[PDB]
């Protein structure tokens, strides 16, 4: 009812006067092109506009429209195998409305399809008391994802009537009795993502994600609820660590959110995913995929939009019982259109010129993941595990933006850029990096695997740790200076790094590494190290050995490659390896 | 009557008689009830943040009725096994508890000379504290973390197995979480129910997403309770708080709201008057029988020791116990380092009626030979590990068997006092007798 | 229509603050008549009530407050774009630089253009064979990629470049790319060692110049790429030509973005550079690729030198974070006469993997780029051990990488700047370079590949 009057237009920040009767957080159209926008500040009469499109050719003495409501997400059939932006537009349908291969502005699109017809079933008996989460029927979105339609938060009431048939998400399905007086539901629902969707209660996080990759599924493993970060410099391998985990995960949906970065990498996934195998289920990937895409050049404040649209959508899918896992890539573009409109302001910059409120706002991200409790009668369990990355400025990892999320963050994946021009990738530092639960999981691999693998594993960085020491007393004298059992520690710590960190993505076979393969894999590694110690004890030289197990080594370091139902292959070289010094 | 609300920051005019951390109420157009605090205060206005933001506010068709009272703790002898919120709110489904009276969180400032010397022992049932670095009674004895190190288990450990020996009478543990994670909270309220703990302790449990006034407010809430049980019940009370990095970080967001300029290390001028604040309300008072004893847990950012919050921390408390990555990457638990951690009472607390006669020269001689012994594996790796002296061989031995069986006894393993200083000797018998710093008459526990 | 206002409050180096406006839009060109007649333009940075906040590209100097106007000409900077700019020289503004003449115009497009749509975005495929063994093989270019050089101050990333678009091209039918090619605040010698190059190879006549060179304006530099990136797209996504886009120097860009933002009084990020660095490169990179149903592209290969030869420097740091690759000249390697002096070991191609292999290159183009970058890595670090301890304390498996990673640089990397080889020729020349590892050291070539070849 009320039209705002702009008196200020300075980048993606726009002020306006005469919004007395606005909101905070509330949606408003800016300017006569009425490009979409959120009011961050109020001032009486005049707010401080926060824009996610561009401001250009826009200036004061232009109208402002009030919404009423906050930013929003479509929820419902329709969401899934499709691309979004930063505010949820669907970008293929904006591709055929506009008729342009650009992206315009001043274009109000439905987030989802409100003309398709889905076959709704009635799973429920008529007469039913339900409150907020409690399941109605269902749709068969894809082969991999049922589609649980679930009561929407605030509606409590009896089920009058409901019947199976072809609908939209525009068309009543249901009515509820409530108190106020009768309501009608449909397949799609409204929510605010900027306020985490409400749950029963929070649990900890203690089934570990199979990822495939021997470096995280080993020294560095994250749980299904769990928080993990990569931080590292440019062409570290952050993009295709997420892209391994979004493609081999053990989670029933996957939500890839690109935030500020290139518009070819979101490209690549649309092609190839949909070629591609689901690891659970064994369909394509892009039946259990969601991509919300706001690039670079894209509007710099719709980063930020971005994020707070992914991680809604996956507490959607959280509540109807699925296991989530949401890829942000990365959040250091997020953190920069926070500084970008924290400078436009004028506010106090904490570091770097970010906000002093930065670790806070992440703290509100990572708290919003995890296992828990969804509301309803049936309370049914789901879990969202956040796999983020930072982008540090120069490789420095002491910067504003990967410091404030180690606070909050349980995993660590460090990568460094000296592996990564060594050709050694996944790059993870195995010396910095670290994951909180390391013990917690290797109890649970202990009983899964049947095998004293928790001790294998405190081995393997006993060892790790030992090279680093002996690297710096190697840096100063030659290779006949060691003692024969200091040469054995180097020269296993260097398997570890070869045969079984050094993971290669592009490689058909080496791409995944099942939880069964990592087993019999590392443990024909450690027992090199041990029938050599005990050969070494017994009067037999470094040197000996070396020379005399030649063969033995390269069927170790080529294990990596045997096919996941042949593994028999690799446990047989464990006998082999010490029927070899047994030769002697 | 509000007049600007930006961000989580709230703009109220026709203030009068409004005090500075004076709490608000916050009606909204809708009916919802919020609760703020005055962060700054002039005659025309006030600064306030709302405890549970300001999303979704009507500047117009909103009001604000100010309670004419800053923070306040319902003090009682009915908190001793319940879970609390960083405000004090009931936390674990209990029922509310009728308040002895309300306390400023605050507190007063302790006299210098109204201190008593520190006497007692307290039994962490940790071999690396209470034999090398020991916890006495009123103690300030912080411990330096590190991202990734197991600071949690070790404060779930001291939490669960401190205890004094042998007078028992009214000790009890406060507890108190800043700004941390669901998962970590969960974990210590978890592990306080399981094990007992709970019984006999006191919890104030402030998560990472709650609001930076919330954090804050934590350390304050938590010392108020412990400060109530043993000056006004004679309880002998044991504080640890953790995370106390995260405190130093609130204060940032505070003071850039306040638009303060940021000093050393983005951080703000007062934070040393701050932590002194909160880490002194602790030590034997005289004439009085309950006391606190602290135990502050803070991670050192990049493991920086020069960095401003564990530097500040080294110039208030007796010491520090540190935590090395590089004894965690080697599987040791806890990864206490003993060479740069420091208790400076411990001899308060140690000799004879307290622990064992043979306290002092046994950790004098544990010292000595695992530093000893520590530098004879340096000469080994870059000499030929082969010719070295027979005695220093041994030395190399102990320094590894000290560290892998005495320091590292687990996160979940209790040891008494005499339990820890049996194993020492046991350590101390792989060396000839010439090569000791005990005394003869030392030859009592070989 | 609009009107001119002789309203000017304050003119303070780059910037100018006009009063008592109406209609004023944001990033609204403007003109400012002096005294004099002289005319300059400028753009709106910032705009709020009555008043207005714009950059002047020639700068204020000579300005008379009182006696001049600003009109607003209600638009944003714009280009002329036609199929009459191939072969024309133009300045940093897009303004006839040889003499010729006023093009007439197909339509006049804005110079930030728009960002295309992901899923109409045509995915690089097509290898681009360079004839650089250093970049063909072990850092490919395929057409569509963002693929700049990063270099320093006395090293020959105009040699490189030159040489690129004089041997680029396709194994397919078209031989055809459109040079755009944007000067900026480079020297004359440095401009004209492009100008005689094109002049020779007869490219001038399919090319387009934008030059801005160190004695013209400095603001005019933040202007200079998105004018030829528009001619780009236009020539592109509305003629079809497959476009190669060459620029240089990318620093002097930011450094003109970093006086405008220091003269606007804005909170820098790291050494000083505006914390919109990363976005604002973003807008001049993320502009390259293809689109689905349209013949053409858009090639960029941009050229930085990194301040103190330093990567961690903003310019090049953020670059790589957004660019699909690099490719880095140093100094070490252009005193040993290696030419070109690519470092292989940071440099870095983000889609080669789906540009090469089987049908596209040859089978064994991907196992032997990791195979020669392994070994050329363990043979640097060998050498390294050879200076800080002595050569006795090499062992015979050290001093054989170490003699592979000087011929590697000598034989395969300088190659010289006017030769140009075949793919084959390259990944011959590969196997070559591996005959002198041992075959067990080998470890990242399959026995399939390992047999077949030598
Ligand atoms: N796990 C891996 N296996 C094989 N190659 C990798 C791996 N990780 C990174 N790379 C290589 O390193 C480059 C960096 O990839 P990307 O993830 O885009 O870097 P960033 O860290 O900037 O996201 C890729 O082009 C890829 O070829
Ligand atoms: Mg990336």
């Amino acid at each position: 009812m009320q039209i705002g009057k702009i008196i200020k237009v300075s980048g993606p920040l726009v002020m306006a006067e005469n919004m007395s009767e606005a909101c905070i957080q509330d949606m408003c159209l800016v300017g006569d092109l009425g490009v979409i926008g959120e009011i961050i500040e109020m001032r009486q009469d005049v707010a401080s506009i926060q824009v996610y499109e561009e401001t250009s050719g826009i200036g004061p003495g232009e109208p402002v429209r009030s919404t009423g409501e906050a930013l929003s997400v479509e929820l419902g059939p329709g969401i899934i195998s499709q691309m979004f932006d930063g505010i949820q537009r669907p970008l293929d349908t904006f591709m055929e409305v506009t008729q342009s291969n650009f992206l315009g502005r001043g274009v109000q699109l439905p987030a989802l399809d409100h003309e398709k017809q889905w076959w709704f079933e009635a799973t429920i008996e008529e007469g039913t008391e339900v409150s907020a989460g409690d399941i109605i029927g269902y749709v068969d979105e894809t082969k991999i994802i049922q589609h649980k339609i679930m009561v929407p938060n605030g509606i409590k009431g009896t089920v009058q009537k409901i019947e199976s048939g072809s609908f939209t998400i525009d068309d009543p399905i249901c009515v509820i009795e409530t108190e106020q007086g009768l309501k009608e539901l449909t397949m799609m629902q409204k929510w605010p993502v900027r306020r985490g969707r409400p749950i029963k209660q929070k649990l900890n996080p203690d089934v570990p994600m199979i990822t495939g990759q021997r470096v995280i599924d080993t020294f560095f493993p994250v749980t299904k609820g769990g928080a993990a970060a990569v931080p590292g410099p440019f062409g570290a391998g952050k993009t295709v660590v997420q892209h391994q985990i979004a493609k081999w995960s053990d989670v029933d949906l996957v939500v890839y959110v690109g935030c500020g970065e290139r518009g070819n990498e979101m490209t690549d996934v649309v092609n190839e995913f949909p070629e591609l195998i689901d690891p659970n289920t064994g369909e394509s990937l892009m039946e259990r995929t969601v991509l919300i895409a706001n690039t670079s050049n894209m509007p710099v404040a719709a980063r930020e939009a971005s994020i707070y649209t992914g991680i809604t959508i996956a507490e959607y899918f959280r509540d109807m019982g699925y296991d989530v896992a949401i890829m942000a890539d990365s959040t250091s573009r997020w953190a920069e259109a926070l500084r970008e409109m924290s400078g436009r302001l004028e506010e106090m910059p904490g570091d770097e010129g970010y906000p002093a409120y930065l670790g806070s706002r992440l703290a509100e991200y990572y708290e919003r993941s995890g296992r828990v409790i969804a509301l309803g009668s049936d309370q049914r369990e789901g879990s969202i595990t956040a796999i983020s990355a930072v982008s540090p400025s120069g490789g420095d990892i002491s910067e504003p933006v990967t410091q404030n999320t180690l606070r909050v963050v349980k995993v660590f994946w460090g990568l460094d850029s000296s592996l990564a021009q060594k050709r050694h990738f996944p790059s993870i530092n195995w010396i910095q990096s670290y994951s909180l639960y390391s013990t917690e999981v290797g109890r649970y691999m202990d009983q899964i695997l049947q095998q004293d693998w928790s001790d294998m594993v405190t081995e393997g960085m006993r060892i790790l740790q030992e090279e680093e020491q002996l690297n710096e007393i190697v840096r100063l004298v030659g290779i006949d200076s060691l003692s024969d059992n200091d040469r054995l520690t180097l020269e296993v710590a260097k398997s570890i790094r070869e045969d079984y960190l050094q993971q290669n993505a592009f490689d058909d076979v080496d791409t995944f590494t099942s939880r069964e393969k990592q087993f019999n894999m590392l443990k024909v590694i450690l027992t090199f190290g041990k029938e050599a110690r005990k050969a070494l004890s017994l009067g037999a030289y470094f040197n000996e050995i070396m020379e005399g197990t030649v063969a033995v080594r390269e069927r170790i370091s080529r294990s990596k490659y045997i096919p996941e139902e042949e593994l028999a292959k690799i446990s047989s070289i464990n006998e082999e390896i010490k029927e070899t010094i047994q030769l002697i | 009557t509000i007049k600007e609300v930006v961000g989580p920051l709230m703009a109220v005019e026709k203030v009068s008689g409004v005090k500075y951390e004076e709490l608000i109420e916050v009606r909204m157009q809708n009916g919802e009830i919020r609760r703020g605090q005055v962060l700054e205060v002039q005659e025309d206005k006030a600064m306030v943040q709302i405890f549970e933001g300001t999303s979704g506010i009507c500047l117009k068709n909103s009001s604000v009725r100010f309670l004419g009272h800053p923070l306040q703790l319902g003090v009682s002898e009915d908190m001793i096994g319940r879970v609390f919120d960083g405000l004090g709110r009931p936390k674990d489904n209990g029922p509310e508890i009728l308040p002895e009276k309300y306390l400023d969180i605050n507190g007063e400032v302790i006299n210098p000379i109204a201190r008593d010397y520190p006497d007692e022992f307290i039994q962490t049932g940790i071999s690396a504290i209470d034999h090398l670095n020991t916890l006495v009674r009123g103690q300030k004895l912080p411990v330096f973390s590190g991202s990734g190190l197991p600071h949690k288990e070790l404060a779930a450990q001291i939490a669960r197995q401190a205890t004094v020996l042998d007078s028992s009478d009214d000790f009890a543990v406060v507890f108190a979480a800043i700004g941390i994670t669901f998962e970590e909270a969960e974990f210590f309220m978890e592990d306080f129910r399981q094990t007992g703990a709970i019984d006999r302790s006191v919890m104030f449990m402030n998560l990472a997403n709650d609001p930076a006034i919330e954090r804050i407010a934590t350390p304050r809430m938590a010392l108020t309770a412990a400060e109530y049980l043993a000056y006004e019940k004679g309880m002998h009370v044991l504080v640890i708080m953790t995370d106390m990095t995260n405190y130093a970080e609130a204060l940032r967001e505070i003071s850039a709201a306040r638009r303060e300029v940021p000093g050393r290390r983005g951080y703000p001028g007062y934070l040393y008057t701050n932590l002194a604040t909160l880490f002194e309300r602790a030590g034997r008072i005289r004439g009085l029988k309950g006391s606190v004893t602290q135990i502050p847990i803070l991670t050192m950012p990049e493991d920086d020791k020069t960095h401003p919050i564990p530097d500040l921390t080294g110039y208030i408390t007796e010491g520090q116990i540190i935590l090395t990555r590089e004894l965690y990457k080697s599987g040791i638990q806890p990864p206490i380092d003993v060479l740069p951690s420091l208790s400076r009472l411990k001899d308060k607390g140690t000799g004879a009626g307290k622990t064992r006669e043979d306290h002092a020269a046994t950790m004098n001689q544990l010292f000595a030979a695992y530093a000893q012994g520590k530098q004879a594996k340096e000469l080994a790796v870059v000499l030929g590990e082969s010719a070295l002296s027979d005695i220093d061989k041994i030395y190399a031995k102990f320094a590894e068997r000290f560290e892998n069986e005495y320091v590292n006894q687990g996160f979940y393993t209790n040891r008494t006092i005499t339990e820890t200083l049996d194993l020492g000797w046991e350590l101390l018998a792989m060396l000839p007798r010439t090569e000791l710093k005990r005394i003869k008459d030392d030859l009592l526990d070989k």
